[PDB]
RNA sequence: UGAGGUAGUAGGUUGUAUA
DNA sequence: TATACAACCTACTACCTC
């Protein structure tokens, strides 16, 4: 009650599942070497009910089929039975004139011009000759496809812990300070361009400082530290109720992040990286001279594209909602010397998407991470100095995530 | 160390009522779930688009090979995956002459050429529809390389005054190795994905000439789905925001239904990327009726998402409007909020479905990443992922989280594994983009044929 | 426009605090 | 109506295709 399907092993593959998922749909119990040396040479014999070899260039030749071929041959002789080997013609290189032996007397079916009218003529010889069946269950034709084609791409219940571009702050300034300074800084300076983070928000009391010594800028040095408001900076986070008529506890948050993003800018500024613009933020990358072998620790930060020379940039921005963090994004800054930038912005577009194509999770990972811990003074964290006495330290170890579901990886 | 729990893929239901997840594997051993008899085509072209049309629609008669067969999978032919037949020989044909084409793109101007062209073409498709015996299905506009060098939109919108579906095919698709240009290499080879060309060909005329290939059988019962998207139509006078949205509701049982709910309602604002009340409660009082017409009662939920938030002001609107216990969800879906995950042993990235609670409201969603059925990755460099965001209403994020994967198991327009974001939005999107172009359209329809 | 994705370049709105 | 700044919103172009 079987179907014997004989066909070439690394060729004629995916006809083969085709037809064979097809029938075992319709309720065919197929035999075939895709689905599971004397066991094929028992089936054929005290097993199967039809023949069906393949035709193909690739085929033709085979040994395998060959001797499967003549076992059905002998087995035919014996049932008596004239429709016993059906051959299917799978191919348009090979003549009808060029095909071996032993079948070459035998009309075909011809799957080449299209294979649904080949399945729905083999359908109706089946019925004609009256092959046993049983009623269609679609379901099974599902379940092997699932069990042998899919046996291996599926979903593990494999542990792995992810890196991430997080890198959080482990401790802040103490007290945010709310100095007047009034008629001691005129109302044209631009709050800007000043040494230490500071901005005039808030009516009056302005100049935000976390901390004193703004002289050589505004030297008036006559101001009576009584009437400057002090804040903690522990109830500005968390909701602690810092929330006043002066300011509330939402703008001040916002206000503190102001603050981080200008100190992160005017600290690279003493560091050894440049500074390209973008159109919404800055980013800083090394030159060629420096660092040795352009490899900081055995990761490579600046290398060559043909005539032009490409350099690892990176940007940052704060954030405080579900803890306080500097989030990272990466570039790729191009030049042409190697200390000298390319005036096009129109060639670096298609120059960053050109040199991104062959950089996977591991190269990305390993440049950020080389790219951050070069700015580093202490071994674990990077001192943005806000004041003279304080300053904001951010770790050098990015936050780390980790699941439970996962896959194997590929060879 | 912070958990990440995982969503499990949702499946979709073929025919036979079996389930799958992948439809180019699913449509293969199953096939669809309707039966359309034939696609009766017609082309509007030069004579070589119609020999370059006949000689593509000859090829994919027969199976092609992929390169890749498992990232990849290879295409048995139209007849053997549809069971239609979508022949190369009862095609009517409509000429173009090379005469009118320099004629029309000489020198005349930009919105002069485009509109003559569009003319001409219009012309011939409603002509021909209108005073001839001869039924055709889907419209096959050939387009000849030097017409593509706005022509869609407007082609789109001017047929959608009359209701034929459409579909243009540049010739350098179709005979991608004849135009070489450069050195002697194509401009875009189609060798090692040949496979997934007439894939997405043939699924995309199947669903244009009345087919269902696939539909969705993971989704609770009786809640609605909208997805509002804001385009500026402000490019021209009184500038203003056009609102456009599309309904993804479950039929009465056994059955997907997925239309559009257009009219675009306007915002006479310039960065107000919102809506007034009386718009609003149109917008959900049609919405409501559509699903009442077609289940015969009234929906027990309402899940409302957008790319934006919601103010107070129309929701109170939404509230007012809702009848009876209809409960109603607001959710907003950044897309490009700068959180990367990587791996920290291997080259391969995070995989898909992965995702990050951050609040009971708040939630990081991976889309896109690397399936281990195609073992390769669904994006390039490292993916990243969309924000979904419980604004307005109560609902459990891991629902939502759900739903969002069943929305996105849902492109008919493309033959693929998944997308990075719902399909909802997207197609309400390309309704917005159609309608912008067009010139005070009233009452358009609402189905995707016209407009996909 | 067979499709999907990754980036860059431009703008705009709100919310304070100033003019 | 205008300078500076965080937080969101859109709309184009241009290059890759695993
Ligand atoms: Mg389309």
């Amino acid at each position: 009650n079987k179907i014997f399907i004989s066909h070439a092993t690394p060729e004629d593959d995916d006809f083969t599942r085709w037809l064979s998922l097809k029938l075992i749909g319709l309720g065919y119990e197929v035999w075939c070497d895709i689905l599971f040396w004397s066991t094929i040479e028992k089936e054929i014999r005290e097993n199967t009910c039809k023949f069906l070899i393949v035709s193909s260039t690739a085929g033709n030749k085979r040994e395998g089929v060959l001797k499967e071929l003549a076992v059905a041959t002998k087995v035919k002789k014996h049932l008596q039975d004239d429709m016993f080997i059906i051959p299917l013609a799978i191919d348009e290189n090979l003549s009808y004139d060029d095909i071996n032996i032993e079948i070459v007397r035998l009309n075909a079916i011809d799957f080449k011009k299209s294979w649904a009218k080949g399945l729905q003529d083999l359908l109706d010889a089946f019925e004609k000759q009256n092959v046993p069946k049983k009623p269609p269950d679609h379901s099974k034709s599902n379940l092997l496809y699932q069990q042998i084609f899919l046996h291996d791409k599926q979903a593990i219940e494999k542990e792995e812990t992810y890196d991430s571009n997080w890198f959080p702050i482990i401790s802040f300034p103490n007290e945010l300070r709310f100095h007047r300074y009034d008629w001691r800084l005129p109302k044209q300076f631009d709050v800007r361009t000043l040494a230490f983070p500071a901005i005039r928000y808030k009516e009056y009391l302005c100049t935000f400082a976390w901390e004193y010594d703004f002289i050589h800028q505004l030297p008036k040095t006559e101001t009576y530290n009584g009437q400057e408001s002090i804040r903690i900076s522990t109830s500005d986070i968390l909701s602690g109720r810092y929330d006043t008529d002066f300011i509330r506890n939402y703008e001040c948050q916002r206000l503190i992040v102001q603050l981080i993003n200008k100190a992160f800018e005017l600290r690279m500024k003493d560091k050894n990286v440049r500074e390209y613009q973008m159109s919404k933020t800055f980013a800083y990358w090394i030159e060629k001279g420096k660092l040795e072998k352009d490899k900081f620790e055995k990761i490579k930060l600046v290398g060559k594209q043909k005539n032009k020379y490409w350099h690892f940039g990176i940007s940052a921005a704060g954030k405080l909602y579900p803890s306080p963090v500097l989030m990272v994004s990466s570039h790729i800054i191009f030049t042409m010397d190697g200390i000298n930038l390319i005036k096009s912005k129109s060639i670096q577009h298609s120059s960053r998407r050109k040199q991104g194509k062959n950089w996977w999770n591991d190269k990305w990972r390993e440049k950020l991470l080389a790219f951050i811990r070069f700015l580093s003074d202490d071994q674990n964290a990077i001192y943005l100095n806000v004041g003279s006495e304080e300053k904001i330290l951010i770790s050098n170890k990015p936050l780390k995530f980790f699941g439970k579901m996962s896959y194997v990886t590929p060879s | 160390m912070k958990e990440l729990i995982y969503i499990e893929e949702p499946s979709i239901l073929f025919a036979h009522g079996q389930k799958c997840t992948d439809p180019r594997d699913g449509l293969a051993l199953f096939g669809p779930l309707n039966q359309i008899y034939g696609i009766k085509s017609g082309v509007v072209g030069t004579q070589k688009g119609l020999q370059i049309f006949k000689s593509y629609l000859d090829k994919i008669q027969k199976p092609i090979y992929n390169h890749n067969n498992i990232t990849r999978p290879m295409f048995p032919g139209f007849e053997a995956v549809f069971g239609c037949k979508w022949e190369s020989q009862n095609i009517v044909f409509k000429e173009i002459t090379d005469e009118e084409i320099r004629r029309y793109l000489f020198n005349a101007s930009t919105h002069k050429r485009t509109y003559d062209l569009v003319t001409l073409f219009n012309d011939k498709i409603i002509t021909a529809n209108k005073n001839d015996e001869e039924r055709v299905d889907v419209w096959f506009v050939i387009v000849p390389e030097e017409i593509y060098k706005q022509f869609h939109d407007q082609l789109k919108a001017r047929l959608l005054e009359h209701t034929i579906p459409t579909q243009i095919l540049r010739e350098s698709t179709l005979a991608w190795r004849d135009f070489k240009n450069t050195f002697g290499a194509p401009i875009r080879d189609f060798s090692k994905i040949e496979g997934h060309l007439a894939w997405t060909i043939s699924t995309a005329a199947y669903y244009k000439a009345g087919g269902k290939p696939w539909k969705l059988g993971d989704i609770r019962p009786g809640v609605c789905y909208l997805g509002l998207v804001y385009k500026k139509i402000e490019k021209s006078k009184n500038p203003q925001n056009a609102c456009c949205a599309a309904q993804m509701f479950l039929d009465n049982g056994d059955g997907t239904v997925f239309k559009g709910e257009v009219g675009p309602w306007y915002n006479p604002e310039k960065g107000e990327y919102h809506l007034k009340p009386k718009e609003a409660k149109a917008l959900l009082t049609q919405a409501l009726e559509s699903y009442k017409e077609q289940n015969k009662s009234y929906p027990k939920e309402v899940f409302i998402h957008a790319r934006t938030r919601f103010n107070d002001e129309e929701w109170n609107a939404f509230n007012e409007v809702t009848p009876k216990n209809t409960n109603l969800v607001g959710v907003t879906i950044t897309k490009s909020k700068p959180l990367k995950l990587y791996k920290t042993e291997g080259a391969f990235p995070i995989m898909r479905g992965n995702a990050y609670i951050v609040d009971e409201k708040k939630a990081f969603l991976w889309t896109l990443g690397f399936v281990p059925k195609l073992q390769s990755t669904l994006s390039m460099e490292v993916p990243n992922p969309i924000f979904i965001e419980i604004n307005k209403g109560e609902a459990e994020i891991q629902q939502v989280l759900k739903d969002i994967l069943a929305l996105t198991k849902l492109n008919y327009n493309a033959c693929i594994y998944a997308d990075g974001e719902p399909v909802t939005l997207r197609f309400a999107n390309k309704i917005g983009e159609i309608l912008t172009a067009s010139t005070e359209i009233k009452t358009p329809p609402l189905a995707f044929k016209y407009y996909i």
